[PDB]
């Protein structure tokens, strides 16, 4: 492949540099309409470039927190961190998120990685050895009620054990209700006067509900999960402008009032360098 | 002796023509069609008024001043009472729509001035608030009035601060969207036929609008010496290959 | 090798080489040449 | 306001004439949907889609 | 039930009226079944609402 | 097992079963069908809302009692007001239809009763006052609600005497026109499919009525012993194959 | 697989939809018995609900 | 592959792609023609 072709003088009545951008095209002008240019090739595909490449590593998309401790006596298992669920998401911790919204619509398989570790900030004879239960609850299924209901026997809801420290993997296909999942939704759930804007269904993509299966020992043990997302088979529509603010919530778009100048103001002039 | 310049786009029983273009756009190069069999969900037979609905309205007209800042329509929202289109809009379960947008601005030699004209798909707006909360309904259903950009924030409204786009993102950028300019020295319409774009076949017409039309001064007008300081901003749009389907009583919507 | 039975289960995609800016770059209704005038 | 054959059996009222048999919405995962085997089985999925055949019979 | 994804209403009334035959009287009601088209489709499987437990059961 | 006596007819969105039919009549024996190039005058392409328009709508009902005298619809004025079939109709400068009537009575069998439904190709009514005194548009143009035969005279209405059919001809003749009787012992429904018939390829919808629908008791009620005295009678109407031409501003029309 | 035909207005003797339950069947009845469709295609094989895959986790 | 000898220790089996509702949805004795009327 050429990535530029040789040209020499020009002294013509066909002018490709002059153009009308009010037209809304990019006229597609290269070096060689305006030097005079030498052979050159390519030597580059723009693999790495790709949409599937873009959007195909593993980011972390949630970092959440249960511990081991007896339940004795607690009148609130969600409460006490017993056990946590987590609304599947892709636009809380913003990395993935901004690089997502580069697109209106997007389509794509999860592979999930959920890394666990245990922290013992106090006084223990031991590292105990903790199996984490996640189960994927999908909107309908009964919701864990203590970190032992009878909604953990999960005989119908995929579901994974892996120990504190490793590591669980598995993939999810597209769940989406429509043919992608929406971005963006410039719309409401009906015509209500008061119902939320932007935030959709169309969007949903499940939740997840972690536990230690492990019963108490005698000290407390701290497990933190963090999920990472790789999307595989990606489909992407619709370029839209990177963002350039700050956000404030998932789900909308807004920005924080009394945000700074996001444009770098010249030390100097307009002329300077 | 074609030019660029010189158009007429005829559609129903109406007519339009220009004799100062600059070409026209077509969202994404693909051309308003209606649903394939393939693509259909829905069993409903769909209806087709065809040359009803398939005309040109023209919303009321918006006065550029030296200080405006922009105005922002929504669709189909702005044509919600537009003859025939907006009574089957109402009447009807699901519908879908492309459109023939003619952004119209004449001014003399003398004039100066700028306006970036763009469509954006999923225009999500942002509430000025902050945090999460809302935009209501209202506010995003402006109707043929628009939405204007330099009007004052209202409680429940979006943010109307331009060099953001009414979203987080610069107005630099909107460039990746389908968009002209019109150029006094140049131009004096611009023409954008969109495309249906969704992510389902057909939708709601009153709880979703697919595109917000975008009008932006961005090179200041500047008028001749003593000349009145504004002119008149037209925009005309037409409903084309408009389906209709699930037909019953007839939506209630806010306000 | 696949081992495993579904299709959300393989691996990366593997590139695109589609490549078309034109949808982006040049949707104007009529065609643009180089170097023939913008406007006529 | 106890489970009785009874709520299987809509009334009809002789000589009424323009007014309202019964009325229900159509969310098959609850309501009165919600024990039939349509719906019982409904609800070991989480997205459904498809047509719905509705039958009165007269006695 | 879900909103954005609701799917709509169902209702019924007397088209003429209900006419009985002398040496008759009373309500008449009518049964009403429910069933799926061939059309339908149903998708990814989760647990029901309908069955609970808090101790496990033994013989 | 086909019986002359069950039928369905579905139309659009909407079905109608009947197991008690007398077969149906199709005025002039021809079916409703578009207008011919070869009959077109106006250049306008019409507009054909096909299943938004062309479906079942059911007016509210009546009280056939012993002292009923008849009741009388015209159309499209019956439908003026029915979902998108109404809007187009007020829209556009034309329009023409056919239309498949329904008329519903059921009872006992012991009940007796038998009504004449006939459809009556331009039925200029009559005043009552005599001379030429005329009949005020608004009273020719009941709507859903009909004119009741047994209802007083108004003024500037027409006359309401059935053994003349509102002009000055014998109840006895009506049977000359497309009709079919409900006899309680026999029939349940009567059902009359008419093609649009005007001396014009198309015409105004407002300013004129091209068929009444009449429904008119011959042989009295009669219910069983103790029985209530009445029976409602339900007429649904669905306008078929419409055309609608020449749109714009929407008409406004007196009352 | 179509998943509704195309189907036009009807003035039929042939009424699809008056059935008698008393017989214990479940008469096939379809969106295009009683309404007028356009094709669509199922694009679905309801693999999920077989009886394997029902009890196989 | 199977790496073990004995059937009960493959996976799981592949779908039916049996389907015939007719044994519960028209269990009836003589044939009943969607259209014809019910009861002759």
């Amino acid at each position: 492949t050429v990535a530029s072709i040789s040209s020499g003088p020009k002294h013509t009545q066909k002018v490709p540099i002059l153009t009308a951008n009010e037209t809304g095209a990019t006229m597609p002008v290269l070096p060689s309409d305006s030097i005079e240019t030498r052979t050159t090739y390519m030597h580059f595909n723009g693999s790495e470039t790709d949409v599937e490449c873009f959007l195909g590593r593993a980011a972390c998309v949630h970092v959440t927190e249960i511990q081991n401790k007896d339940a004795t006596g607690i009148d609130n298992h969600r409460e006490a961190k017993l056990f946590n669920d987590w609304k599947i998401n892709l636009s809380s911790l913003v990395q993935l998120r901004k690089k997502l919204e580069l697109f209106t619509y997007v389509r794509f398989d999860s592979e999930y990685t959920i890394l666990a570790t245990a922290s013992q900030p106090d006084s223990a004879n031991y590292s105990s050895n903790l199996v984490v239960q996640a189960m994927y609850v999908p909107p309908g299924a009964p919701n864990p009620k203590e970190w032992d209901d009878y909604t953990w026997q999960s005989a119908s809801n995929p579901s994974v054990f892996f120990k504190v420290g490793d590591t669980s993997r598995f993939s999810l296909p597209y769940v989406g209700l429509a043919s992608a999942y929406n971005c963006f939704y410039d719309g409401y759930s009906h015509d209500d006067a008061e119902t939320q804007y932007g935030i959709t269904v169309l969007n949903h993509m499940g939740s997840m509900a972690f536990r230690i299966v492990n019963e108490h020992d005698e000290h407390k043990t701290l497990v933190k999960i963090r999920v990472y997302h790789r999307a595989k088979h990606v489909e992407a529509w619709i370029p839209r402008a990177p963002r350039a603010l700050p956000y404030t919530s998932i789900g909308r778009t807004n920005y924080p009032k009394n945000t700074e100048p996001v444009i770098k103001k010249r030390k100097g002039d307009i002329k300077s360098y | 002796g074609y030019s660029d310049r010189v158009q007429q786009i005829t559609l129903g029983n109406s007519t339009i023509t220009t004799q100062e273009a600059a070409n026209a756009v077509v969202c994404y190069a693909e051309w308003p069609e209606y649903l394939p069999d393939v693509d259909a969900s829905d069993v409903n037979k769909t209806s087709k008024p065809d040359t009803s609905v398939c005309r040109f309205y023209t919303l009321d007209s918006k006065t550029w001043t030296t200080g405006s800042k922009g105005w922002c329509w929504k669709l189909p929202d702005a044509l919600k009472d537009m003859g025939v289109f907006g009574q089957n809009m109402f009447f009807h379960s699901l519908g879908r729509s492309g459109y023939t947008v003619h952004v119209q601005c004449n001014a003399t030699k003398f004039h100066s001035g700028c306006l970036l004209v763009v469509v954006i798909p999923e225009h999500q707006l942002a509430s000025h608030e902050g945090g999460n909360v809302s935009v209501k309904y209202t506010f995003t259903h402006p109707g043929e009035r628009g939405i204007d950009l330099s009007s004052a924030n209202e409680v429940g409204g979006p943010v109307k601060d331009v060099l953001y786009n009414m979203n987080g993102t610069l107005l630099g950028n909107l460039l990746i969207f389908p968009h002209q300019f019109i150029n006094l020295r140049t131009n004096n319409t611009a023409t954008i036929v969109i495309p249906y774009i969704n992510s389902v076949p057909i939708d709601s017409m009153t709880r979703h609008n697919n595109v917000s039309l975008m009008v932006i001064p961005i090179a200041p007008l500047t008028v001749p010496t003593g000349a009145t300081p504004s002119l008149p901003i037209t925009v005309t749009i037409a409903p084309m290959c408009t389906e209709f389907s699930g037909i019953r009583s007839k939506s209630i919507v806010p306000q | 090798i696949n081992y495993y039975k579904d299709a959300a289960s393989t691996s990366s995609a593997g590139q695109s080489l589609s490549m078309d800016p034109s949808k982006f770059t040049e949707p104007v209704k009529d065609l643009m040449l180089k170097g023939a005038p913008a406007l006529n | 306001t106890k489970d009785e054959v009874n709520s299987y059996l809509i009334p009809l009222n002789a000589n009424r004439q323009n007014e309202q048999v019964f009325g229900t919405n159509l969310f098959i995962g609850d309501g009165v949907f919600k024990t039939t085997l349509l719906g019982e089985i409904v609800q070991y999925y989480t997205h459904w889609s498809g047509s719905l055949r509705f039958s009165l019979m007269y006695t | 039930p879900d909103t954005y994804t609701s799917a709509g209403f169902l209702s019924c009334w007397y088209q003429t009226s209900l006419i009985l035959p002398p040496e008759t009287t009373g309500q008449v009601y009518l049964l009403s079944f429910i069933s799926a088209c061939p059309d339908f489709k149903l998708r990814l499987m989760k647990d029901t609402q309908t069955i609970s437990q808090t101790v496990a059961l033994t013989e």
